């Protein structure tokens, strides 16, 4: 592949200007390893002080690895780049690869560093290895090839990534592969003995074209709206009958019909907040209505492509987060919940980076992009620690929530 | 002749689109011309400069100017017209070491590198932006025409290109000696070593050995400044640093300007004096733009003041970085939203000190402020030392875990130890999480005319106790902790409170310690008397009973 595919930024935008921000020692050391080698083969190469742009850089370690890896946050210059037509129209995603029974996800990034970059842009693409307490300057690099987290490097390698794979897809035409970014999304509806093999199948068809044996394993089988649930007691206590209703009130934001005034009723008067209060007939009637609306789905729910996806979170204790991925209030596309976070049962900031991880990916799979995040976490300890647990190789978009929600009681 | 190494040329653009300067020269004196002609005619000879013809269109003044006692004209190129035009650079120069984390060294040359700059050279196709004109006698001839092929002082690009160009040339030299450190500022270059001194000069002219290969002069520095080092604000002594001597003036009049200045060295101040504290003298600061405003000093300033003084009676000195050892940081709360904290790694040898004054907010509790500072201590400490140092907080271990196994939001601070340095930073109060049997339920409500400012705030409860207070000059949502804080005055030392309101939830729910509101701060401290509360929510107007009778008694 010698041609560029010629690209550029929008229109009266220059190139990003981010601030390193300050790294260890031991991953600058790592960066310094890595950038070394990468300069010997080609990859990047020295820039001088006549090029002023800048991209943050920093170190990670993948899921089950020990190897120290560079990671770019190009999220600024993904905004400034061209919006791509990649090679096309674009590819309708595919919206099959949520309904098969497992999906694997292989990092097939480093395809890209023997594509080269267009000769005009590669300065957009700078970036600097920090040095500690300014003792020297900085190191600057900018890309000669595609760079690994940059919206171009699949859209300009999509020619050579179609022709690679068409081979394994003329195959099997039940296997569907979706490409995001640095990962490939292979999915069968084969038990996992033999998806195991047609991954390695696939695995050792890629490499004969030019790997990493890394790999993640997902079921969206799963992927639904978790319904909204009343408890069924036998003695309501009049607080009880006070959290139902105020749940049902909110509930009502989302369904209609959910009535409240009989359930009301059973507190008339001014009573202790522990009294056990006996249901009427009148009142379990209208919580037996409020049960059968809400088994329902919700009314005009539809993902609109041109619209962002939010995805909220709450916090709920031992190490359980729920969370909600909607475009507009109270039309939930997705719901969920995760628990016991791997490796984190002492950390909340690190339960919260993997939640967030998780959420990602799930969105990457039903719709192909990201959704924007609201952490309940303030901004300056989520910015101070969050890249010591990612372990992704895209970065999605985040904001921060300052005030405690009321509803992360309803989702309890 | 022996060949040198040419210096490489960096490229050079004007911003897109723009063109170069066109600024018409100033009518000079005949002593000036005469001056500017000479100086200018050898800076030719060396090659800094040459002569252009008549078809360069651009033009940048030049001046000519003189000291007190130094009786020699100087040339004065202005280079602002230019510098509008010129492309940005990498800056690389923005940041300087902070001297805590410098290691000691046993032996320190300085190499004057201002010979070096010139044999810099300056883009060719960018030097006919450079031209200026030496106008003529009596202007009865064309004006002297030149233009530059070296990095001109005053242009933009120059500093980030000459130390560039230098940081190229010393890089081989560096990574062939990893045995010294080598560090750049203006045209002087500070060599360390902590080999024997005999060593130390022969790896120094090694490294003149290695300039020469570029042809570049490097006596050294004129004038040997003997430790210690006055650079960028400090003192750097062979074994400590501290800052240079911080005198605070004495005034009877105080303005904006005196007390913004004092702050300033304050805050210089804090890096190594411990315990500086700046609030009451910085609160003097909120929002005037007058400068010579006399503002009086409250007698918590003059106090603050004072206290100071006394830190800064004697000088205190930081010690130098040992990688060897452990990094330990160390808070304390100060009151008033402030605290300070050392950082060291041998018992009372400070790396250097610092201080965090809270953000500004409505509601905030300690246990957040500490974090926060714990945030901020950990970045400057990477910045710093490249690591994140150990701990010591003055919160006990129980307090931590009972907090964040039980905050609404994610929270997290590296590893650390409680030390038992009062005050303590503790948790006032707790909620619980079940209504308390056998205790009084309060239903309280509140409301206001949005008109007349006239509300009423109350409760009912189980008991029959009831209460209704009008109040004046009030809104809805004072009216609802007004409320609230009633059924706590009224109540034992248990209490189950039923509200309506969203907002008083909110304010609650966030574990403030202390307010702005003083209804919010005498609810905290309502609170912290009763041994259980249980704060319930409901929503408003759907006939939840007490909550419907409070909510009649109130409005209207
Ligand atoms: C080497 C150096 C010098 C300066 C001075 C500027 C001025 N004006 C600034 C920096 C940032 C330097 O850069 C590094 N400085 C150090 N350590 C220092 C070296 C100096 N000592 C003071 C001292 C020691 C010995 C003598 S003596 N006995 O020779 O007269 C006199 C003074 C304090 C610590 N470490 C590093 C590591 C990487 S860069 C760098
Ligand atoms: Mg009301």
């Amino acid at each position: 592949p010698i041609e560029t595919v010629p690209v550029k930024l929008k229109p009266g935008m220059d190139g990003p200007k981010v601030k390193q921000w300050p790294l260890t020692e031991e991953k600058i050391k790592a960066l310094v390893e890595i950038c070394t080698e990468m300069e010997k083969e080609g990859k990047i190469s020295k820039i001088g002080p006549e090029n002023p742009y800048n991209t943050p850089v920093f170190a990670i370690k993948k899921k089950d690895s020990t190897k120290w890896r560079k990671l770019v946050d190009f999220r600024e210059l993904n905004k400034r780049t061209q919006d791509f037509w990649e090679v096309q129209l674009g590819i309708p995603h595919p919206a099959g690869l949520k309904k098969k029974k497992s999906v694997t996800v292989l990092d097939v990034g480093d395809a890209y560093f023997s594509v080269p970059l267009d000769e005009d842009f590669r300065k957009y693409t700078a970036f600097t290895i920090p040095s500690i307490n300014n003792e020297t300057p900085g190191i600057r690099y900018q890309y000669n090839v595609l760079p690994q987290g940059w919206k171009g490097s699949p859209a300009i390698f999509q020619s050579s990534m179609t022709k690679i794979l068409e081979p394994f897809k003329k195959q099997n035409p039940d296997i569907v592969i979706y490409q995001y970014m640095d990962d490939l999304y292979v999915g069968s509806d084969l038990e996992i003995g033999q998806h195991r093999t047609k991954i390695e199948e696939l695995r050792q068809h890629l490499l004969r074209w030019g790997f990493l044996w890394m790999g993640y394993e997902l079921h969206p089988d799963k992927w639904t709206v978790q319904p909204i649930v009343l408890p069924e007691k036998d003695s309501w206590t009049v607080n009880d009958i006070q959290k139902l209703v105020g749940k049902l009130n909110w509930a009502s934001q989302i369904y209609p019909g959910i009535k409240v005034r009989q359930l009301s009723k059973l507190l008339r008067g001014t009573k202790a907040l522990t009294e056990v209060i006996p249901l009427t007939e009148e009142a379990e009637l209208e919580l037996a209505e409020n049960r059968e609306i809400l088994k329902e789905p919700v009314h005009g729910v539809y993902y609109d492509p041109s619209k962002d996806l939010i995805a909220e979170i709450q916090k709920q204790g031992q190490g359980q987060w729920t969370y909600q991925i909607y475009q507009e209030p109270f039309k939930n596309l997705k719901t969920g919940k995760y628990a016991r976070m791997r490796g984190a049962h002492t950390n909340d900031v690190k339960q919260l980076t993997e939640a967030v991880q998780k959420i990602t990916t799930e969105s990457i799979v039903i719709w192909g992009k990201t959704p924007k995040f609201k952490l309940p976490i303030q901004k300056e300890t989520w910015e101070t620690w969050w890249t010591e647990y990612w372990q992704a190789t895209w970065i999605p978009e985040w904001e921060f929530v300052n005030t405690p929600p009321l509803v992360k009681l309803w989702y309890q | 002749m022996v060949p040198i190494s040419p210096i490489e040329t960096v490229p050079v653009k004007l911003k897109p689109g723009m063109d170069g300067p066109k600024v018409k020269q100033w009518p000079l004196t005949e002593e000036k011309i005469k001056a500017l002609v000479e100086i200018c005619t050898e800076m030719e000879k060396e090659g800094k400069i040459s002569k252009i013809g008549p078809e360069n269109p651009y033009n940048t003044p030049v001046f000519a100017i003189k000291k007190k006692d130094s009786t020699k004209w100087r040339k004065l190129v202005d280079f602002r017209e230019l510098n509008k035009r010129t492309q940005d650079f990498w800056e690389v120069q923005l940041g300087i070491p902070h001297p805590a984390g410098l290691p000691k060294k046993k032996s320190v040359t300085v190499l004057d590198v201002g010979d070096a700059y010139f044999s810099v050279p300056l883009d060719e196709d960018f030097r006919k932006y450079t031209a200026f004109t030496i106008p003529s006698i009596n202007n009865e001839t064309p004006g002297i025409r030149y233009q530059y092929n070296v990095l001109p002082q005053g242009w933009k690009g120059s500093p980030a290109i000459f130390q560039s160009s230098m940081t190229k040339i010393l890089e081989p030299f560096a990574a062939q000696n990893p045995d010294i450190v080598i560090y750049q500022y203006m045209d002087d270059l500070y060599v360390g070593s902590d080999l024997e001194i005999g060593q130390h000069r022969t790896k120094i002219e090694e490294l003149r050995q290695h300039l020469l290969r570029w042809g570049l002069t490097t006596p050294d520095k004129k004038h040997q400044k003997e430790p210690p080092f006055l650079w960028m604000g400090y003192e750097l002594h062979p074994d400590k640093w501290t800052v240079q001597p911080i005198v605070l003036p004495e005034k009877d009049s105080w303005t904006v300007n005196d007390i913004q200045k004092l702050v300033g060295k304050l805050n210089w101040a804090s890096q190594i004096y411990p315990g500086i504290k700046v609030r009451q003298l910085s609160k003097l600061l909120r929002g005037t733009k007058a400068l010579t405003e006399v503002i009086p000093l409250t007698e918590e300033a003059e106090l603050e003041l004072a206290e100071n003084r006394e830190i800064l009676k004697e000088p205190v000195h930081g010690v130098y970085y040992d990688p060897s050892k452990d990094l330990i940081a160390e808070i304390q709360k100060q009151g008033q939203g402030q605290w300070t904290y050392q950082i060291y790694q041998e018992p009372f040898k400070n790396l250097k000190t610092g201080k965090y004054a809270r953000m500004r907010g409505a509601h905030t509790n300690d246990v957040k402020q500490l974090t926060e500072a714990v945030q901020k201590i950990t970045t400057e400490s990477i910045v710093i030392w490249g690591k994140t140092p150990k701990f010591k907080l003055p919160i006990q271990k129980e307090t931590w875990e009972t907090w964040w196994t039980e905050y609404w939001q994610a929270t997290w601070i590296p590893e650390w130890e409680f030390v038992n340095t009062p005050p303590l930073v503790k948790l006032w109060y707790q909620l619980e999480k079940e209504p308390i049997v056998g205790a009084e339920t309060f239903y309280v409500d509140g409301a206001a005319n949005r008109e007349t400012k006239l509300g009423k705030a109350g409760y009912v409860t189980n008991k029959g106790r009831q209460k209704v207070v009008p109040l004046t000059n009030t809104t809805n949502q004072k009216t609802e902790l007004q409320a609230i804080y009633l059924a706590l005055q009224d109540s034992g030392l248990e209490v189950n409170i039923v509200t309506d309101s969203q907002y008083a939830l909110g304010i609650i729910q966030a574990q403030p310690d202390k307010s702005e509101s003083e209804l919010v701060n005498q609810i905290i401290e309502q609170l912290i008397k009763k041994e259980k509360v249980y704060l319930a929510w409901v929503p408003a107007h759907k006939g939840i009973g007490g909550n419907e009778q409070v909510d009649k008694l109130v409005s209207a």
